[PDB]
């Protein structure tokens, strides 16, 4: 609960705290990725990976 | 099916002439009996979709676990662990003792009455006791090849039966349940 | 499977009216008992998954070590040696010598009664017997036929159970663990 002072005021054009997003749908607070896009290839990949691990 | 049927149906094929009640004193009833009944136990042993289920068994107060009577073979699930039958008891293969710790998981396969069982199987039963019989009260003649083929006829069914029943798919590997779960965001 | 299931089978094969109790005093049933302890005694030398278990041994006050009596085969553990039974003692083939230093370890297989064999063992060996009589009491006729395919049949599901007991995997080799151990920091 303490607080430590140090209270600071800036103009909203030079805060220095960016928050960013890749893909932002209406509605929502948080982003999205680009990995999202493609996760049945890689989800597909892995599986044939084991497999041939385990046949070498 | 009814058993006085099959004794009916083997009877026949002996070239005896037919019978009325199961209970009948004639000597080669008791015969034609004892072949089915050990026919039905041989065949059922593999397991089937009718006769194979999953239980859970608990010790005794000293640690011995029983098995079921009706059951005819028995299999661990617990790991690569062993366990067999011996002395009226389970047996721990694995660790060479009889005195167990806790519950165990196995399977188990069961013998049912004639009369449960579906037609095709009990069709293969007769025709296998009756071939048992005809072969060594009388020879190998030229007619058990009728006898064999129509076995084999009726082993097809039973086998297509069996694979119709029990619904294998591809669909239900964990990989797929991966994959659709990907497929979700 | 009772031994008197096994005489009573093996009788109707040869001919033969069927019996009650195995201690009647016909002639035919002490030669089929034997040949049936015989085929038995043969049949599990080689090791099944039932009857294999491991041990260890420790030496007598003046160096000689025994080995159960129910086993039918020995065979060493400890690295590139070899034991065989000799005297009704073990003896050490690597070194020509009798009297052992301490403790061992080696492989085993045990003899076990008629009634704790499964179905499909019991099938085989009753089988095998009950040919065994027949060619040798009448000769080579044409109903033998029939007795080997039913032994053949029954081995098969022998074999398909054992397969299915024992649980191989290739996940159980070390380079497997190995790699897994990689994957993983």
């Amino acid at each position: 609960g303490l607080m430590l002072d140090n209270l600071e005021v800036y103009p909203e054009a030079i805060c220095p705290f960016i928050p960013a997003v890749w893909n932002l749908v209406t509605g929502e607070t948080y982003g999205r990725g680009l990995v999202e896009d493609y996760a049945g290839d890689l989800a597909k990949l892995s599986a044939l990976s084991e497999a041939l691990a385990l046949y070498e | 099916m009814e058993l006085l049927d099959a004794v009916n149906t083997c009877l026949t094929a002996l070239g005896e002439a037919r019978v009325t009640s199961t209970d009948t004193r004639h000597p080669s009833v008791a015969l034609i009996l004892q072949t089915l009944a050990t026919k039905q136990k041989l065949l059922l042993e593999r397991g089937w979709w009718f006769n194979t289920q999953d239980e859970e068994m608990f010790p005794d107060l000293l640690g011995r676990i029983p098995y079921p009577a009706a059951s005819i073979s028995v299999e661990s699930l617990d790991g690569y662990n062993i366990y067999s039958k011996r002395n009226n008891f389970l047996f721990n293969n694995t660790c060479n003792t009889m005195y167990f710790t806790g519950p165990v998981c196995i399977r188990v396969t069961y013998n049912l009455d004639f009369e449960d069982l579906p037609e095709s199987v009990a069709t293969v039963i007769t025709y296998r006791a009756a071939r048992a019989v005809y072969v060594g009260d009388l020879g190998n003649d030229a007619s058990v090849q009728d006898l064999v083929l129509n076995e084999q006829q009726a082993m097809l069914l039973v086998e297509e039966q069996h694979m119709r029943n029990k619904k294998h798919s591809t669909r239900r590997r964990r990989p797929w349940g991966k994959y659709q779960n990907a497929l979700s965001g």
